[PDB]
RNA sequence: UUACCACGGAGUGAUUCAUGACUGGGGUGAAGUCGUAACAAGGUAGCCGUAGGGGAACCUGCGGCUGGAUC
RNA sequence: GAAAGACCAAGGGUUCCUGCGCAACGUUAAUCGACGCAGGGUUAGUCGGUUCCUAAGGCGAGGCUGAAAAGCGUAGUCGAUGGGAAACAGGUUAAUAUUCCUGUACUUCUGGUUACUGCGAUGGAGGGACGGAGAAGGCUAGGCCAGCUUGGCGUUGGUUGUCCAAGUUUAAGGUGGUAGGCUGAAAUCUUAGGUAAAUCCGGGGUUUCAAGGCCGAGAGCUGAUGACGAGUCGUCUAGAUGACGAAGUGGUUGAUGCCAUGCUUCCAAGAAAAGCUUCUAAGCUUCAGGUAACCAGGAACCGUACCCCAAACCGACACAGGUGGUCGGGUAGAGAAUACCAAGGCGCUUGAGAGAACUCGGGUGAAGGAACUAGGCAAAAUGGCACCGUAACUUCGGGAGAAGGUGCGCCGGCUAGGGUGAAGGAUUUACUCCGUAAGCUCUGGCUGGUCGAAGAUACCAGGCCGCUGCGACUGUUUAUUAAAAACACAGCACUCUGCAAACACGAAAGUGGACGUAUAGGGUGUGACGCCUGCCCGGUGCCGGAAGGUUAAUUGAUGG
RNA sequence: CUUGUCGGGUAAGUUCCGACCUGCACGAAUGGCGUAACGAUGGCGGCGCUGUCUCCACCCGAGACUCAGUGAAAUUGAAA
RNA sequence: CAUGCUUGAGGUUCUAACUCUGGUCCGUAAUCCGGAUCGAGGACAGUGUAUGGUGGGCAGUUUGACUGGGGCGGUCUCCU
């Protein structure tokens, strides 16, 4: 549930929390952790290229299986995990023949459970399967693109999609952005929703509990001189004497920026 | 109050040492242009 | 010499009277100005609660009542 | 004296010790010196490197990219600030010692002999292997007290005794498996898994048992009939030498050190690889290789002097500066604060006078008490523990140590508790349970007496209150005149982005965003919280529209 | 304009607090108006305390002064 | 009007050029890179060259003189 703490400290006022009873509370699965370090914004040229970054705490990497390609072969949920890479639960499955898995969790599965894979399998929420052999109307997460290629679409906590209509050798579902989208129907995706629904309602509550994240703070341009922002100078305190516009010069309030024409034809329509 | 110069053995070999002006063309211009004028030391 | 103790001191509260620049409504007044909201179906039927709006009586939405005329 | 004492690392490089010197160097003289000359001085299987392993990162055969130079990167191989074998005590020099000597240990490798055998990796499993906070213990170092041994009988009243002084030490290792922590165990039948195989790991079924297995400080015993030990004696010359050598025990207290990489709990979810154990593939199989016992031998190379919170390092100086880590005693005390001392170290490389104005750093001050001044600047004042008591307002936490008040030294009388702990008792007979008189030690209660001007007596150690502006708060900033009302902030809103994402760095390959996926990522503004955020789309932007008008390269009818 | 005017605080208040509205030239996310707690933040007022002051006096150390040793600096056309 | 051989634009489809920061095989002991083969897209995308738009993101520069100091204002040529 979400917990609101007491103000016995000025930082512990407009805390609010989200803690989950049921997650494991042990080690993680060692034989799935390989190490990941921190960039700090930066590539291999050196350059901060995306900033607001650094700092925070050390994470592993869980292997998360994105693929669900053990078709046939039922599976069992040991326990749900905390990812520190994800906003969303991980499970631990156990197949019928060892081969543990990490799998991204769906919002009702707690302890036993079945999650098969594969054509002919049932239709209950945490079962893969691909999109063509799917009941028109279902709510699917988990949505490949490319097959052979894994989830990409609908991970993070909460997420989930429609599936609208079916046409073809094409499929069409209705994103959580608003907009329509045509998929392949071969391409595979899981029935439910992602866990972790309530991770919108948290507060952070104090300037600590951002930089605990690795995100390092955002200062802006119109308190900056002319040589570092164009929003950037004045006597006073003004207000951007221009058009709002990027560090680099770019106009961001309303103008579009995607200029792909190559995947234009699945763009059913857009998000607008 | 701290000074600019703290010194550093292993440092001081890895930024100006003989290995590495040889490591590029640039640092092997400056050991041409030591050997050209006569230094003694050519080197740090 | 000790104990008790009146007057008198110090600090900080409660309560109650009078008064206060300036402000808010109410009542009473006379041949003043603006409209016509109610009483007849009062010329958009009136009231009740609530919300927004408007020089003002008031108007409009939502739910309710007849203590509403014709039929 | 939590250093101005010792010791590591970095840095320096002979400054170290001894003879001979004083020109220059040393803010003065110098017979002295971190100064001049000349000799000497650093001893390792176990310390630190090297060798083995990897992190961030570097380089990078082929490769991909790029006018050239070159950029990125795969296999790979470098890179500690981390992982990974093993030693202590005593003696000795002018200068080295965990290195030499004495005594007692430990680790690993090589070559033989014997006995018995399935050996084999770069590949599979296991293990190595780890966060913040907090709390109950157990223990040890260390500290005190008592007893003991040796010596003493005090320039001035007393001091043969409930008197004074000193010493009362001893390691690694071996044995021991304890306080304590974790975990069910075994047999048998199998197998959609661990890229191939597997007797190993993982998964499944059946039977049996309620007990094994793994870590683990420390005590005790032994090392040790030895070393050490005030001192006594003999020889040599106020000093060296050889021999001998007393006591060397009990009780309390007790760590921030060890058990502990443990246990509980919380979110921000907490290194890798090798050494190590085990399984097998390609191969051998009566050579190879492996496991035990005994015998013999080895453990290379480099650094070890000296300073090291400083006169030897970084600051031009023998410069109130800076410099990572470890140890850290007594009496008071909450304490690593503070004061007086211990071990140990030092009096800071110009002195002597005299006692003017004035300057610096302080002490006391009649009667006033902010009249000073831009401004209570500076100074004065307050200051501890226990108990009583405490307002508006409030986001119900706070405000609050609000404000204010009372007691406190020393010596007796009576009295109540805790820890440790003989004797005894129990059975699991022994590294065990209960429990213990005295002794030692830690908490209290109510009752007198007494001295001073004053008992939180020194050092140490909050001044408080009432109205307002600004910013919600903790934080950050102009190294060297500005610490703020400026920046950040949690929260809020707009907008962009469907993943080969938007965006950024790159002539490019590529890289970040992100091993993320719209509850996500970027940009912009505002800035906790409460109540709210009104009217204008004419201008300039952005978004949508496609009919019409204008409109580029290109083409080339017509005319001349 | 301006030390606006009225009230309070003082013996006396160009600052302060409470109001009025004539806003030279406030105003709603370059946010408007409030707000407990917090601040080496700005303004004003009290209690205590005092060498801040009337108005300074005495005392103690380190210099200044003298003697011995060593021994600078900026500056400077020439100077009866 | 019918057909014929051409020809501007439009729409749909196909696969064989091209593309894949999709799967599995080999080089190989390798998340690079190649080759093979499946899958997807598809004459689009993308790159070269020519051309219109946008473009303080960035660049090289300009922004007069007189003048009872400069600036503001005025004046700057010709006739009486
Ligand atoms: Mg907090
Ligand atoms: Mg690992
Ligand atoms: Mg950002
Ligand atoms: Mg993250
Ligand atoms: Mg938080
Ligand atoms: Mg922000
Ligand atoms: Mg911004
Ligand atoms: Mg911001
Ligand atoms: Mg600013
Ligand atoms: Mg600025
Ligand atoms: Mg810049
Ligand atoms: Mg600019
Ligand atoms: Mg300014
Ligand atoms: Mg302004
Ligand atoms: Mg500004
Ligand atoms: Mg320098
Ligand atoms: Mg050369
Ligand atoms: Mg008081
Ligand atoms: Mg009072
Ligand atoms: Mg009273
Ligand atoms: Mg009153
Ligand atoms: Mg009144
Ligand atoms: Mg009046
Ligand atoms: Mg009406
Ligand atoms: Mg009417
Ligand atoms: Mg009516
Ligand atoms: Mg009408
Ligand atoms: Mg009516
Ligand atoms: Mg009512
Ligand atoms: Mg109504
Ligand atoms: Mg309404
Ligand atoms: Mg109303
Ligand atoms: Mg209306
Ligand atoms: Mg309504
Ligand atoms: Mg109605
Ligand atoms: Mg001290
Ligand atoms: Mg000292
Ligand atoms: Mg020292
Ligand atoms: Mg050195
Ligand atoms: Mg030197
Ligand atoms: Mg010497
Ligand atoms: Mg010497
Ligand atoms: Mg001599
Ligand atoms: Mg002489
Ligand atoms: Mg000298
Ligand atoms: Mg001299
Ligand atoms: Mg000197
Ligand atoms: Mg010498
Ligand atoms: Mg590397
Ligand atoms: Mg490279
Ligand atoms: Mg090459
Ligand atoms: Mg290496
Ligand atoms: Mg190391
Ligand atoms: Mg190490
Ligand atoms: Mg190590
Ligand atoms: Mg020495
Ligand atoms: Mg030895
Ligand atoms: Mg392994
Ligand atoms: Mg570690
Ligand atoms: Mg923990
Ligand atoms: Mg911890
Ligand atoms: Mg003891
Ligand atoms: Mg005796
Ligand atoms: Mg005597
Ligand atoms: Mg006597
Ligand atoms: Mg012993
Ligand atoms: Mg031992
Ligand atoms: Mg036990
Ligand atoms: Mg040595
Ligand atoms: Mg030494
Ligand atoms: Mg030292
Ligand atoms: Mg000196
Ligand atoms: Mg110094
Ligand atoms: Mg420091
Ligand atoms: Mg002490
Ligand atoms: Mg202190
Ligand atoms: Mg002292
Ligand atoms: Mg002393
Ligand atoms: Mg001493
Ligand atoms: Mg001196
Ligand atoms: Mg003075
Ligand atoms: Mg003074
Ligand atoms: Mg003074
Ligand atoms: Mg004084
Ligand atoms: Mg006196
Ligand atoms: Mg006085
Ligand atoms: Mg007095
Ligand atoms: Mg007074
Ligand atoms: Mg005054
Ligand atoms: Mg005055
Ligand atoms: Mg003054
Ligand atoms: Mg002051
Ligand atoms: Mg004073
Ligand atoms: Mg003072
Ligand atoms: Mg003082
Ligand atoms: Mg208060
Ligand atoms: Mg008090
Ligand atoms: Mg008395
Ligand atoms: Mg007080
Ligand atoms: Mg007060
Ligand atoms: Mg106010
Ligand atoms: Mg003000
Ligand atoms: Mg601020
Ligand atoms: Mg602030
Ligand atoms: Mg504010
Ligand atoms: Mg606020
Ligand atoms: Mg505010
Ligand atoms: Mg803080
Ligand atoms: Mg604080
Ligand atoms: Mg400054
Ligand atoms: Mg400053
Ligand atoms: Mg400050
Ligand atoms: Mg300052
Ligand atoms: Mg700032
Ligand atoms: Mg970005
Ligand atoms: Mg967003
Ligand atoms: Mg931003
Ligand atoms: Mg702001
Ligand atoms: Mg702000
Ligand atoms: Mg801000
Ligand atoms: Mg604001
Ligand atoms: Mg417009
Ligand atoms: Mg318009
Ligand atoms: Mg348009
Ligand atoms: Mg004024
Ligand atoms: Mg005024
Ligand atoms: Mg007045
Ligand atoms: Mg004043
Ligand atoms: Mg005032
Ligand atoms: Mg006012
Ligand atoms: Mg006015
Ligand atoms: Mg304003
Ligand atoms: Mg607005
Ligand atoms: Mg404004
Ligand atoms: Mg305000
Ligand atoms: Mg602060
Ligand atoms: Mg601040
Ligand atoms: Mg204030
Ligand atoms: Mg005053
Ligand atoms: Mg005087
Ligand atoms: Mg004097
Ligand atoms: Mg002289
Ligand atoms: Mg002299
Ligand atoms: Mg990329
Ligand atoms: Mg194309
Ligand atoms: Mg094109
Ligand atoms: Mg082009
Ligand atoms: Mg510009
Ligand atoms: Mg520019
Ligand atoms: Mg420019
Ligand atoms: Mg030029
Ligand atoms: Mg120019
Ligand atoms: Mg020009
Ligand atoms: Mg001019
Ligand atoms: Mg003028
Ligand atoms: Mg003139
Ligand atoms: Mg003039
Ligand atoms: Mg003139
Ligand atoms: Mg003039």
């Amino acid at each position: 549930a979400i917990v609101k703490c007491k103000p016995t400290s000025a930082g512990r006022r407009f805390v609010v929390k989200v803690v989950n009873q049921e997650l494991h509370k042990g080690a993680p699965y060692a034989p799935l952790l390989e190490k990941k370090s921190k960039s700090g914004g930066r590539n291999n040229n050196g350059r901060i290229t995306t900033r607001h970054i650094g700092g925070g705490h050390k994470q592993h990497y869980r292997l998360v299986d994105f693929r669900r390609n053990k078709d046939g072969i039922p599976a069992i949920v040991e326990r749900v995990e905390y990812d520190p890479n994800r906003t969303a639960h991980i499970a631990l499955l156990k197949y019928a023949d060892g081969e543990r898995r990490y799998i991204i969790a769906p919002k009702g599965v707690a302890a036993g459970d079945q999650l098969i894979s594969g054509i002919g399998a049932p239709i209950k929420a945490g079962n893969s399967m691909p999109l063509r052999n799917i009941p028109v109307g279902s709510t699917v997460h988990g949505i490949e693109l490319k097959p052979g290629k894994g989830a990409q679409i609908a991970r993070s906590a909460g997420a989930s999609a429609q599936l609208v209509a079916r046409e073809g050798a094409y499929v069409t579902l209705r994103l959580r952005s608003g907009e329509m989208r045509k998929v392949l129907a071969e391409c595979r995706a899981t029935l439910g929703e992602v866990s972790n629904s309530e991770h919108s309602l948290r507060s952070l509550g104090k300037a600590g509990a951002t930089r605990w994240r690795g995100v390092r703070p955002t200062v802006r341009g119109v308190a900056m001189n002319p040589v570092d922002h164009p929003h950037g100078g004045g006597e006073g305190r003004t207000s951007a004497g221009r058009h709002p516009v990027s560090p680099w010069g770019l106009q961001t309030k309303g103008k579009k920026t995607r200029s792909n024409k190559r995947t234009d034809n699945m763009i059913v329509r857009r998000r607008k | 109050m701290k000074r600019t110069f703290q010194p550093s053995t292993l440092k001081r070999a890895r930024v100006h040492g003989f290995r590495a002006r040889m490591a590029t063309k640039n640092g092997r211009q400056v050991l041409s242009r030591r050997r050209a004028k006569g230094r003694k030391r050519l080197t740090v």
